[PDB]
């Protein structure tokens, strides 16, 4: 197919692990928003989204619901064919030249994840690290597998080791991927 | 490892020369394995697995079902590409160029732009530098901004890296030196 | 087709109501409707795979459930007096298709049991001057002094249920405008060619099907419990 | 809502109803639906459409290019077509997605054609025992029966019925009171004949 | 607020 843009007006994603649900728009390979299942909230992922743009998050619990029905008679049909686990791969790199004492954002992509279940953290000097971690949504691919983003916010320094640790099913260990200045 | 059995509905819409040409494929895919899918060039659900012919000969009996899927087109994929218009087709960031020497290589570092098309070139002396100059793959940092790298072998001199984008009317111009 | 029950319901202020509601074969989204004269067709909330979507403007008092088999039950807690209503049920195959209504449950809230009466019923013969001037005999039904609104007025003649030639009131008369719970009058109207009403083996009967208390309900009043009941009127054919 | 429609509107037996409906505020995402409702039964499906014309065996539905205002075309207006006719617009709006929120709607009054309309009021007498009623029947369906003025005297509506078996259609009232000074000459006394 | 819709998706058979 070609097109000058494409829309994904309805990534819808259910899996029977959790059981965990994902509803999001994308347009241009880009989330517009994703609809959190559990708060019944639409987060739009642009300033300029949250003020012009409008969606109720009850259209997308409805058609999760729809993929929890359709997902149990497809199980049923192909003899339970449970998904196979792929081995995804991880890039980390800054958004913008590193500056020191310029607050700069580090980027761990992990493409090729399938199933839809990955457990990305980062470590700064081998410890973890729970503040300025953000994790975009699971966004699709053409392929139907998934890529996810995850980010941590830093202040460059001289003494700085940062590591992404990715933890897959299709992995036989936690990846560690070394962020090279 | 445990097993997981994975659902996915795609509602995709391509959209070509503003909205003279849409098109809308919803797909409907077990696992990795897209078995069905109705497309509005075709206009009636197929299968596209032998796991969907039970879905697709019932989804196309249900006359509702079909006349909905099939008015989509307007109802979703051209309705919302109006909004795009006032929102996502108008997002215009400009690219932040800067030239740096690696850690001899010198990498012209354009991060942080919309939409994805972009040019970079490089000048060693307003003589464009075609070999020795490599480059990376347009990079999706995931918050709607793009990011690219394009180094260049160099042995000093002015070094000019060139950035064209949408956004700029002017064409950035960096010289190293 | 849309099935409700129950058809009608007589509650008072206080106690609680469970409406049931199947919808039709395959459908798998239910929504609940409020009908009132006064505020019109009011939302209330709708239900799709056993959780509850949308929601309208309706105190915590009205909740509802839905079911596996798509089946879905309101609930009123706390009845007041403006409680009483049609509350219709509409269903669709899935939340966004067409919704297809029920014919409803009609709730009626009181202040006491004592307020529920049943109706009598007259039958008023053919005058004669419209039987020589038009060569038609018509026969008025009249059901008075009735409450709820919980009604059903038919015409039999030689045993056999009769519409053609009938015409009853499509909403009733409140025999005392001011009071809330007013009773009801209820006139009909079967006109028949004056042949017919002439022959005497001709018997002409009003039926009117009155819908009140149950067993589950006391009566301490010294008058016959108004249950559910047909009280009916008779007339036969003369020359 | 989104709709305003008349609240009224009267047409002829055998004729075409067309009942207007206005809706500027549509978008592009929102369907218009049609539904009526006879006496206090449940309400019943019409019809539905997003900007084509659309035709069923009930009724036809015309939406105008611009989709700002539409049509619901009966073509064969029957009595039993005496309806509330509700034009809806499924909205898209948050909290409200897919709802159809009922307005006040068009009261559709199919006036039957009384051929020969002979009006005369008769006295009734009751079958079994003091009792009477007064019968305002055989008059042209572009009449008026108003209410009472005296609360003890009860006048009710007016009333289509049709016997089959001679394809006669015929107004009727029915008055009666408790007050045995009643008589029908004076009953319907507020009906006077245009 | 007036929302934008996604593509609807239609029940299994099951
Ligand atoms: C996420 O972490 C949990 C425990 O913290 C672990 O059981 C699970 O396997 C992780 N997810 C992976 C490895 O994909």
């Amino acid at each position: 197919i070609v097109a000058d843009h494409v829309a994904s007006y309805g990534v819808n994603l259910y899996q029977s692990y959790g059981p965990s649900g994902q509803y999001s728009h994308e347009f241009d390979g880009d989330e517009e928003f994703y609809v959190d299942l559990e708060r019944k909230e639409t987060v739009w992922q642009l300033p300029l989204f949250r003020r012009f743009r409008r969606f109720d998050p009850q259209f997308a619990l409805t058609n999760i619901a729809v993929l929890k029905h359709n997902l149990n008679c497809v199980i049923k049909r192909s003899n339970s064919t449970a998904a196979t686990n792929e081995v995804p791969e991880v890039t980390v790199f800054s958004k913008s030249p590193v500056t020191l004492g310029q607050p700069n954002t580090l980027i761990c992509l992990v493409d090729n994840i399938f199933p839809p279940v990955v457990n990305i953290t980062w470590l700064s000097n081998g410890h973890s690290v729970t503040e300025g971690v953000s994790e975009t949504s699971f966004l699709s691919k053409s392929d139907h597998s998934f890529f996810k983003i995850s980010y941590l916010t830093f202040l460059p320094s001289a003494d700085e080791i940062y590591d992404c640790k990715v933890e897959h099913w299709g992995l036989d260990e936690p990846l560690l991927k070394h962020w090279e200045p | 490892s445990p097993e997981d059995f994975v659902y996915q509905f795609k509602g995709m819409c391509y959209f070509t020369n503003g909205t003279e040409r849409v098109r809308l494929v919803t797909r409907y895919i077990y696992n990795r394995e897209e078995y069905a899918r109705f497309d509005s060039d075709v206009g009636v659900y197929r299968a596209v697995t032998p796991l969907g012919p039970p879905a697709a000969e019932y989804w196309n009996s249900q006359k509702e079902v079909l006349e909905r899927t099939r008015a989509e087109l307007d109802t979703v994929c051209r309705h919302n590409y109006q909004l795009e218009l006032r929102t996502t087709l108008q997002r215009r960031v400009e690219p932040t160029v800067t030239i740096s020497p690696s850690r001899n290589l010198l990498v012209c570092s354009v991060t942080d732009f919309y939409p994805a098309q972009i040019k970079v070139r490089w000048f060693r002396n307003d003589q464009e530098e075609t070999t020795g100059v490599v480059s990376t793959p347009l990079i999706r940092n995931g918050d709607w901004t793009f990011q690219i790298l394009v180094m260049l072998e160099m042995t000093p001199d002015v070094y000019t890296c060139h950035v064209e984008h949408p956004s700029l009317q002017n064409p950035i111009i960096v010289e190293w030196r | 087709g849309v099935t409700q029950t129950p058809r009608y319901l007589i509650k008072t202020r206080g106690q609680q109501v469970t409406l049931s509601c199947s919808p039709i074969s395959g459908h798998r989204s239910v929504s609940w409707y409020q009908q009132t004269p006064g505020q019109g067709l009011q939302f209330l909330f709708e239900y799709f795979s056993e959780t509850q979507r949308n929601k309208g403007n309706f105190p915590g008092r009205f909740s509802g459930r839905q079911f596996s088999n798509s089946r879905s039950e309101m609930n009123v807690s706390t009845l007041e007096l403006g409680d009483s209503a049609l509350y219709l049920c509409a269903s669709s195959l899935r939340r966004g298709d067409t919704i297809y209504f029920g014919e409803g449950s009609w709730l009626t809230v009181v202040e006491d049991l004592n307020k529920v009466f049943p109706p009598e019923v007259a039958v008023f013969e053919p005058s004669e001057a419209e039987i020589s001037h038009t060569q038609k005999a018509t026969l008025v039904c009249l059901a008075t002094g009735f409450f709820p609104d919980h009604v059903e007025l038919s015409w039999w003649v030689n045993g056999k249920e009769v519409h053609s030639g009938v015409c009853t009131d499509p909403q009733p008369l409140k025999e005392q405008p001011a009071l809330n719970d007013s009773r009801y009058a209820l006139s009909s109207r079967l006109r028949v060619s004056a042949t017919f009403w002439q022959n005497p083996r001709n018997h002409f009967r009003c039926q009117v099907q009155f819908y009140g208390l149950s067993e589950n309900d006391e009566w301490t009043q010294d008058r016959a419990k108004p249950v559910t009941q047909i009280v009916s009127a008779e007339a036969w054919g003369r020359a | 809502m989104k709709t305003t429609q008349p609240p009224s509107m009267d047409c002829a037996e055998g004729r075409a109803a067309n009942l207007p409906c206005n809706h500027s505020t549509i978008s592009g995402n929102e369907y218009v639906y049609w539904y009526r409702q006879i006496h206090s039964q449940g309400p019943q499906y019409i019809i539905h459409g997003l900007k084509n014309n659309e035709t069923n065996e009930m009724a036809s539905l015309i939406i105008t290019e611009d989709r700002k205002s539409s049509t619901l075309i009966l073509p064969h207006a029957t009595l039993r077509d005496t309806a509330v006719y509700y034009c809806i617009v499924r909205v898209a709006i948050e909290g409200s997605q897919g709802n159809l929120i009922f307005g006040k709607g068009t009261k559709l009054s199919v006036k039957p054609n009384i051929q020969n309309p002979d009006p005369a009021v008769y006295q009734l007498r009751d079958s079994k025992s003091d009792k009477s009623v007064c019968l305002f029947t055989d008059f042209d369906s572009q009449t008026n029966v108003s209410q009472s003025k005296d609360s003890d005297v009860y006048i009710t509506d007016k009333c289509v019925l049709d016997m089959r078996s001679m394809d006669f259609k015929s107004n009727s009232a029915v008055a009666w009171s408790n007050k045995s000074d009643f008589a029908c000459a004076n009953a319907f006394n507020n009906s006077i004949i245009p | 607020g007036q929302v934008e819709l996604g593509g609807g998706t239609p029940i299994e058979s099951c």
